[PDB]
Order: C-alpha cells, then structure tokens, then sequence
C-alpha cells in the first residue's frame, strides 16, 4: 500500500502569564468576538462581563415609539 | 440548537436595567438565543437618537455578539401575513413590529421570550415565556 | 445574476400595477426585465392583502405569479442598520414616514438600489436615496 | 461545471448538480435547441402573458393597512 | 456493532424527450447558469452557443476611454 | 486551476468581433480563465453608455457567467503600488486601469492574456500571451 | 463587527491627515473609532506614494500603522457595477471626475457608506451619494 | 464558542478556534482582568499615540498622480 506524510493541525493561541492567569476551577472557557477584541470567560458565566459593566445612558429607549 | 427568540421589549428591559434574574437565565441558555433583524432595527434606532450614540452602540455590539441575528426572509413574511389576517378577524390590535417578530418566530418554530406576555397572547400557533 | 439587480419596488407601486395592470408600467417592466426586486417587507404586505380578501385562494395565486418574475431579498442586518439611522435622521427633522416604507427605504439604501415608487414625495425626505416614478 | 448524461425511464435526462441547481418553484422548463446546445428556461414567465392573465379581485388591497 | 440506515443521495434533473435529445457522441456535458436559465453544452464546446449568437450593437466600446 | 487573466482589450476585441481563433482558444482553456473586477467595471460602463444597454448587458452576463471575476483586494493593490513605482523610475507610461490589472495578476501568479502585448511589455515579474 | 462601518475615507482626506496630522480630524477619528474604512483603491495610491518617496522604508511603516486601525474593503463586483453606472451618468452631463475617485464613489454607493472627503465639490456630481468634510 | 485551556512551556494559554481567530497582523495583545473574565485586544492601536507617533517624510504624496 501507499499513503502520505502530513503535519498535525495547529491553531492560533494567546498566552496568559501568571499575573493574569485564570483560576484552577476553569478547565473549559467560552470565547466571544466583539469587533477587533475577544472576551475569555468561564464556561457557564459568559454574560457576567457584559452585566457588571457596559452601561448605557439613562435616556436610551425611554420611549420605544412603535406606531 | 436555536430555541428562543427575544422580542424587543425584553431587550430594552435587559439593557436599561440589567436585572439579576435575567443574568442567570441568559448564562444557562447561552448558545440557544437569537433576535429578529426587526429587533436589531429598533435597538439601533434607539442608540442613534440618544444623547450618546457611540457609547450605546458599543453596548449593543457586545449584546449582539453573544447571540444570533436572523434575517427576516420570505417564510417569516409569509407567517406574518397570515397572523395579521388571523388578528383582523377579531378585535385584537397588535403593533407592526411585534407582528413581524411573532411571524418570524412561528416560521422557525421558536419560543418568544418577552417582557410582558399579554401582547403575544392572542396569536395562534406560538409559545411564549415571561423572563421578567 | 445577483449583481444585475438595479430597482426595488415599494409596496405602493406593487398594489398599483396588480390592481390596474397599466400599460405604462407594462412597458417599463419589459424594458428592465430581470433587474427588479422587492423586499420581504413588501411581500408581507401583499400576502396579508390576499389572505384578508374576499377571494384569498385566487389572489394568492396571482401574487405568487407576480413574485415568480422578480427576486425577493431578505431583510438582513445591513437593511436593519440603515433603517435605524433613517428613523433618527427623520426624527431630527419632524418628517413623518410610515414604518413599512421606512424599512423599504433602509433596505434599498443598504445596497444602493433605486426605489421605484408611486409616491415619490414621501421617500424624498430620506438622505442618500434615489427614486423613480414608473406610473 | 461538467456533468454527465444518463437515461431514466423512456427518455434522456441531464444531471444538474447543486451549484447550478434550479429553485423549487420550477418543475416545468421550456427547452430550445441551438445546434449542439440545449437552453433551458423556467416556463410561463413572460410579462405580456401575466398582464393579460388572471386578474385580482376588486377588493384586494383597497386599504393598505400600514399604521401611522 | 451498531450502524445506521440512510437514503441514497438524489439530485435535481431535467428530462429531454427525443425531439430535443442530444446526439450520441456526447456522454459528458457542461452546464452554465445564466441568471434564471441554464445552458447545456457538450464537454469541449462550451462557448459555441455564445459565439454563434448574442450580438452587441455596433457602437459598443468603440472608444475604451481610459484616461 | 486558475491560470489566465484576461485584460480589458482582449474582452472588447472578443465581444465586438467574435473571432474564430479566439473561440477555439476559449473552448480549450475553459475553467481556467478569469478577469479582474476592474475589467468588469469597464465592460459595464461600455454597455451603460451605449445605445442598447440592456441588450449589451445580456451579452456581458453570458460572458461573465462562464469565467470567474476576482475582487481587487489588498494584495492586488500592493503589487499595483510597487509596479507604479517601478514604472516611474523609467519613462514608461501605462494606463491606470491597465496598471491595476497587471498588479492584480502578479498578486495571484496569473498570466496576462491580452490583445496587444506591447503595453504589458514593460512590467517586471509577469508573463503575457497574445491571443489575437 | 462588519455591520458597524459607516464612513469611507477617500484618498484626499487620507493624504491630508497623514501629512499634517490636524487636530480637527484627530477629534473626529476618536469619536468614530471602529466605524471607518477605505477602499483597496485608496490603499493602492498610498502604497505607491510611499514606494516612490525618498524614504520608502519608514513611510510604509507609517501607512501600515494607519491601516492597522481601519478596515480595507475589497473592490468587488458590486463596486465595479456601480462605478460603471456612475461613469455613464457623468458622461451624459459632461462632469469630469478622476478615475480613482470614480471607483471610490462607486464602491461606497454599492454599500451605502458616507464618503469623507477633502474636496466635496468633486463628489457632489454623483447621484445618490452622501459626503462629509472632516477637515 | 466553548474552547479549552491547556499549558504550553511555562505558562497558561487559551485556545482560540478558527471562527473567532485574530488576523495575522496581531502577534501582541494587551490582556486586562475583569473578575473571572479576561479581555484581549490588539496592542498599540490608540489614535492618540499614532497622531503623536512616527511622522511621514516631507516629500510623501506632494503630488498625487491620478491621471486626468
């Protein structure tokens, strides 16, 4: 028989030094692409970052104005 | 894996006030939520007429980047036309944006997640949930 | 060819030609065959108009034959974004435009399509939009 | 995109792959022979026939019900 | 072991009755999508239909007008 | 499997006159030909200013439907910028549309098929062929 | 987000800000961060301007840092189609517009982008196009 | 899109799949910790730094050479 030689599949990673490393409880992580940035959250806590920050002005959608 | 469609009222309710009970409902159902592009139209309109459009568009981007936005296609317009006729035979008034959102969910077999269920109550053939 | 589209028909011109079948629009249809489209917003209004009519069975058949010769574009995220900007651009000026017509205008401005409408006076309040009256 | 011709039932048939497939609206096409070439188009979609075809009832959309 | 039952893969075909059937020499065929229509040509004769018809007006591109 | 890029001059040459020698060159190399979107711009312009735009756009559609149309991307603009500088150091004048078409082919490693090879003669790093 | 883009910068405004770095454009850049783009046609002119300069090594580095903060859109079939229509619309009126500016205008009209330009008087001859002067 | 964290060399590393991958321009990102969440952004792309950064030579594009 006759087969082929190939290289294993790689992927683009980011490194986290110990000063910004994630705790030991998180072995799975959710990643979200917001524009040019990306957000690294624990598996079942994907919305905590958007809830604790990201405030809108007080006038936003005070009137839906649906005809 | 798509299961829920969020209406416009629940999005305004969540973005303005950021409730704790909604945060746990979102974290558990992550990856199964979406909105119609009609709702995206209303959200973008609210930011563009506000006093801080760029800041408010940034908050919408983070919200949208975590869910899917469905296009209002021919099937969605078809169910919306039927619902509008079904509602006309009664004395049930429903808003034009809410009519299109309801027909969009019915065309995809999705559950409407809303802020007050009594306005989607009169449409036949779709299920609603109250996440307030 | 998806890059052959040039005109988008609003709801007003569609009702006008389906009800009356005028010769002037008949000519411009033959001239610009294969380059016309409508938004799914317009398709929604047409389907609703047949379902609530006295003869929905035969009116739906006429509409489906009308749609069979043009393309129907989905109301996507870009169309929704331009409609949001347009609704704020009009609120700053106190110019009233109907909600379905607002979505039709934003859908065409998102892809540079020329609006074919019966009432050009309502769409001319929108910035960066070309219109033509084929009546 | 190159395909292959076969035979199904009593007649000839051309194999249309996915990239150049027809929409589900079309189940009836008109075929015209030009030399060694065959041109297929969906059937019955001429504007001159539709403008003279079946007409719409007198009550259809007498009131467009756009709110505002 | 445990496997699955499935249906074989189909595809959308057009029929050619004998009055418009293709000659016997063509066993492979090229298909081209032009708008709403499709063009069925022999394998190595894909351009013959476009050359023998499809004429442009005499004024087309008499001046390229490149600055 | 893409190998040749057709310039604007060879397209005008082929569409207007329909030569027999070009027909056999097209049938043999079917599936390996393409044009830059710059050339598509010039063809569409010629039809829109002519006396029968719809008829001429129909002939262009059948021509385009048999080949690929490549987008003028960042790499194509990069090679075009280098070529324009390489040509400036000499006294070699080249048209702006032809400059962009040449840099587009060089960015993709394609062979320029043209009507008269002497205008693409002075650009370094690309091969040309005369299909007249 | 690809649906967050709103403005397209022509070549004139790019040269103006790279050479002078004015404070007025600096303010409007900070305000509309992440919503600006240029056409690959403009990128071609910039790269050519550095390669033929007295210091191409350091001018290319400045331009690449400028491009790193905006998006570059490909000149696709839709942009080519709108440029063809525009060149015929202008020939009917005897209004002269440069070839690179013609392609920039067609690229923005194909996707409903607002043109940010230093010379608004040249782009205002194009039908269905919005312009803004950030100088 | 859920991924997995591993270890490479002496430090921790997060696995970025294809759908949310970064362009090849980016080889250096700034990471900020917000609670249990880490936010990554490309490095050195602030307009206030570029407007005060390296400047362009005096001859650059003194003549835009657009024909016509």
């Amino acid at each position: 028989m006759e087969t082929t030689v190939f290289l294993s599949n790689r992927s683009q990673a980011v490194r986290l030094p110990k000063a910004v490393a994630l705790p030991e409880n998180v072995k799975r992580v959710e990643v979200i692409a917001v524009g040019r940035t990306r957000i690294i959250t624990p598996a079942g806590e994907t919305w905590d970052e958007w809830f604790d920050g990201h405030s809108v002005s007080a006038d936003f959608m005070d009137n839906r104005e649906q005809p | 894996m798509l299961k829920f469609m969020l209406d416009t009222n629940i999005c305004i309710f969540t973005i303005k006030n950021k409730p704790a009970s909604v945060r746990e409902r979102f974290n558990l159902n992550q990856g199964r939520m979406c909105i119609s592009s009609v709702t995206l139209m209303e959200l973008i309109y609210g930011a563009e007429k506000s006093q801080m459009p760029e800041r408010n568009l940034a908050v919408i981007e983070g919200f949208v980047s975590r869910i899917d936005v469905l296009d209002y296609d021919a099937a969605a317009a078809t169910h919306t036309g039927q619902i509008r006729a079904e509602l006309a035979r009664q004395g049930r008034p429903v808003g034009p944006f809410d009519q299109m959102i309801a027909g969009h969910a019915r065309s995809r077999g999705l559950i409407i997640v809303t802020n007050n269920t009594r306005e989607f109550e009169r449409v036949g053939g779709l299920r609603t949930e109250d996440w307030s």
